[PDB]
């Protein structure tokens, strides 16, 4: 299921399917079949580098809520071995919005957090389309003392609309769930790398990314609050969700210019879904990168950058 | 040679049963596993070590409600073999150094008396000694009732025991088999850094008799179950016995940032 | 409402009310009045004594839950001055079973935890009869750690039945509660004195009752289980239970010789609610001067006394 603006490139993928099912089909054909299979996937290269070329703010927001895109445990599929699932937070229940767990990235011990949405329409309504309640980021919370205990570095993914704005999660303290997780995590003994795969925003992303190095992928996107509501509030009406989209600066390389985040991750060419591999590639080399340049510091050095780098947000 | 498993009324092989570690090979039934067994399973072959072997059941109180305390500590240690319900045991696990303790059920309802915490706390000293993981599998009852307050107050000694190695660093796993209830539950098996629980194990802190006399309703289907407990936050997982081992080895490499086990 | 032993010394009781509501309708009798009024009076106090004298362990427990008898609340008001309740576990709810709060001791600040049964029938059902449910624990827990923060000794007053069995209370883990309760009162860099007033046992009072000093009243009982439980899964019957109070050992005296409590605080004549005044002030001289001989001691130093009288209790 592509986007709008992705129209044309999907009808060519749609075509090369039904060329290979023909060259699948007959043996007598195969080199004509074979021929125009790659000259259409030369030609199918070439129109996703041209349509990609220029992308609005609003066209990258779409991107990153692709209802087809590698969610957490994609990445944890595709770049991590060796993963156990801890769920529960101990008081009330486990979100299924968040997963956490311990796993290993090129054999060393990690623990990752992360937003999940789920796949289908099943699992989305399961998850809960990847907001958590307030047992969700207090799971988040107990999964990253632990690691803090057991000398762990931490890696989180955020992807998610934001917090889930319920009666249930409202009653039971959303609020503050959310601001414990932001005091306790600027004083974690270990280092935390964060990236924003996907969609993230609200403050219900800012719970699980607060690290020493922010990360986020080419076609990612991370605001104060979703266009559609910006556009609500400020300009009094629902589709003009694109202006607001261009105004905030919600796309990766503008948040980059103001010192928001440390690296953006490049993308396989047309976006992260036609190639996951190569984007958890991609994700595990920058993620060894960013350990090798945080292991270097002491536990107090470490934790005297983070809150430099904390205090050094904002023009004031 | 031949016996029956309670929950699907099948005619289990008893050998069957005994190699598949307790565990109905049909309905995949957690059924009673001894705790000399159970950590003979768990640890290495030829590295056990016991602990805390010279502590013994010596009633004070003089307690007698219908048979003499003494007479009831007689016919356990008899019957099951061992002298008290915890079993300590040293060992290696996938050539890794750890310190298990295993309940007895059969004695006396696997309760926690005067020995049960004394030989915890030995095991949380050797843990600390020589730096290494705890593993505890829980099948209590509860509190010893014939020895009052002086087994009370072992929860609150075993929970201390573990809170000086929460400062250490070392992990601790608290597996929670069928059943760990009443001040087993609520001192050290809930206490574990990772709460892995069997499946269909009842799990609680008040029985489930007691919340129906108080309720007078109906209790939700699978009440206090593993299945139920872990949609409700308070165990990390759900490991079969089997599988447990292995498990628990990976788990404790990660924790601990040793090399994966040899499989 | 006396117990049913105390049927004489209530009878008596009103007859000297009744004398003292006639010495208040007429004027020209006062005298005679007055002397039978003194001489009804020691006739109950002589009465008291001696029908204590020799009570059983079932009488006690009787006592112990007299519904008659100062409270958390009663004591707070009676023996501490500038009162403020605190409310909230921050996560679901706060339990009215257990009331919490930072008063003044002599000027001193302290932290004051413990169970609330209520006084009528009303306040009863809207505590819960002092049982309280896991967001009760967690409170206690919050609270404690806050005092344990601003270097405050913390006091708590152990009057409850036991922990809630309730399908509610345990589906949001109330041995989880308990358990953490436990392992991190015994950390504390704060002396901790817990008195046994009333009634307490079965666990759910040992969730705020791991001190340095623990004090229990003369006629208030601690037990793993009460008589009843006890009785029932033993004795098969719920008639003998006052074999199993027996049979346990649940009294102060006979819990102090096994080395289980620091000290039994003496009660004024006839329980502690003829004179409640009194009690609370016995009660407050026995805090002041457990908390007298606990300041001597470094934190250091503190910490590790309490460890080793937790690790010395058991005959093993
Ligand atoms: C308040 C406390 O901490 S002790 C209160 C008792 N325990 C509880 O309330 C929690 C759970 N209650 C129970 O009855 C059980 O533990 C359940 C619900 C798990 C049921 O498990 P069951 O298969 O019924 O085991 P059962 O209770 O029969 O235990 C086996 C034996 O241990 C005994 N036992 C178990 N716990 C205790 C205990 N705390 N004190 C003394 N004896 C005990 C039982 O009397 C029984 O003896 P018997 O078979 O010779 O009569
Ligand atoms: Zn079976």
């Amino acid at each position: 299921n592509f986007l709008d603006f992705e129209q044309p490139i999907a009808e060519l993928e749609a075509k090369i399917d039904s060329l290979t099912a023909v060259s699948r089909q007959d043996e007598k054909l195969d080199i004509n079949i074979d021929e125009e299979v790659h000259r259409l996937r030369e030609k199918s290269v070439e129109l996703t580098r041209k349509i990609f070329a220029d992308l609005g703010a609003w066209q990258i927001a779409q991107l990153a809520r692709h209802p087809q895109r590698p969610y957490t445990l994609d990445y944890v599929r595709l770049a991590f071995d060796e993963f156990d699932e801890l769920a529960g937070d101990r008081a009330y229940a486990d979100d299924k919005a968040i997963v956490g767990g311990i796993a290993r990235l090129d054999g060393r011990p990690v623990m990752i957090i992360g937003h999940q949405k789920g796949r289908e329409t099943k699992e989305k309504i399961r998850r809960n389309f990847g907001m958590p309640a307030p047992e969700g980021y207090r799971k988040a919370l107990r999964l990253m003392q632990m690691a803090e205990r057991f000398k762990m570095p931490i890696i989180t993914f955020i992807d998610t609309p934001g917090a889930y704005p319920g009666v249930g999660a409202e009653e039971r303290g959303q609020s503050e769930a959310i601001a414990r997780n932001l005091r306790e995590m600027s004083r974690l003994g270990v280092p935390v790398v964060c990236t924003v795969i996907g969609e993230g925003g609200s403050g219900g992303a800012l719970a699980i990314g607060v690290g020493d190095k922010v990360n986020m992928l080419q076609y990612s996107t991370y605001s104060v609050i979703s266009p559609e509501g910006c556009a609500s509030i400020l300009w009094k009406s629902a589709d003009k969700a694109p202006l607001a989209a261009e105004a905030m600066g919600i796309i990766a390389p503008r948040l980059k210019e103001l010192k928001l985040i440390d690296s953006i991750i490049p993308e396989p060419l047309g976006g992260a879904h036609r190639n996951p591999e190569a984007m958890a590639a991609s994700l595990k080399a920058q993620l060894l990168a960013d350990l090798a340049d945080l292991d270097v510091l002491s536990t107090e050095d470490l934790k005297n950058r983070r809150y430099q780098r904390l205090m050094s947000y904002g023009y004031a | 040679v031949w016996t029956k498993c309670d929950s699907c009324g099948q005619v289990l092989y008893r050998a069957e049963l005994e190699r598949n570690l307790e565990v109905c090979p049909k309905c995949d039934h957690h059924m009673r596993m001894t705790a000399r067994n159970r950590l003979h399973s768990l640890l290495d072959e030829g590295s056990l070590v016991e602990l805390g072997s010279e502590l013994e059941p010596k009633d004070v109180l003089k307690f007698r409600d219908s048979k003499k305390y003494k007479d009831r500590l007689a016919s356990a240690q008899k019957e099951t073999g061992e002298k008290d319900a915890l079993v300590v045991m040293k060992g290696t696990l996938y050539g890794m150094p750890v310190v298990a303790a295993a309940f007895e059920f059969a004695f006396m309802g696997g309760s926690m008396g005067s020995v049960v915490g004394a030989r915890f706390v030995r095991a949380v000293e050797q843990a600390l000694e020589d730096n290494c993981p705890l593993i505890c599998f829980s099948a209590s009852g509860g509190a010893r009732m014939q020895e009052a307050l002086m087994s009370l107050m072992q929860m609150a000694k075993t929970s201390a025991a573990l809170a000086k190695m929460q400062e250490r660093g070392l992990p601790y796993i608290s597996v929670l088999t069928d059943p760990t209830m009443g001040g087993v539950s609520a001192s050290f098996a809930m206490l574990g850094d990772l709460n892995i629980a069997e499946p269909k194990a009842l799990i609680g802190f008040a029985g489930p008799r007691v919340i129906e006399q108080t309720v007078r309703e109906k209790l939700p289907p699978g009440f206090q179950r593993s299945e139920f407990l872990i949609e409700k936050g308070a165990i990390d997982m759900i490991v079969r016995r089997p599988e447990m081992r292995l498990k628990l080895a990976s788990i404790l490499a990660k924790l601990m940032n040793l090399p994966a086990p040899n499989p």
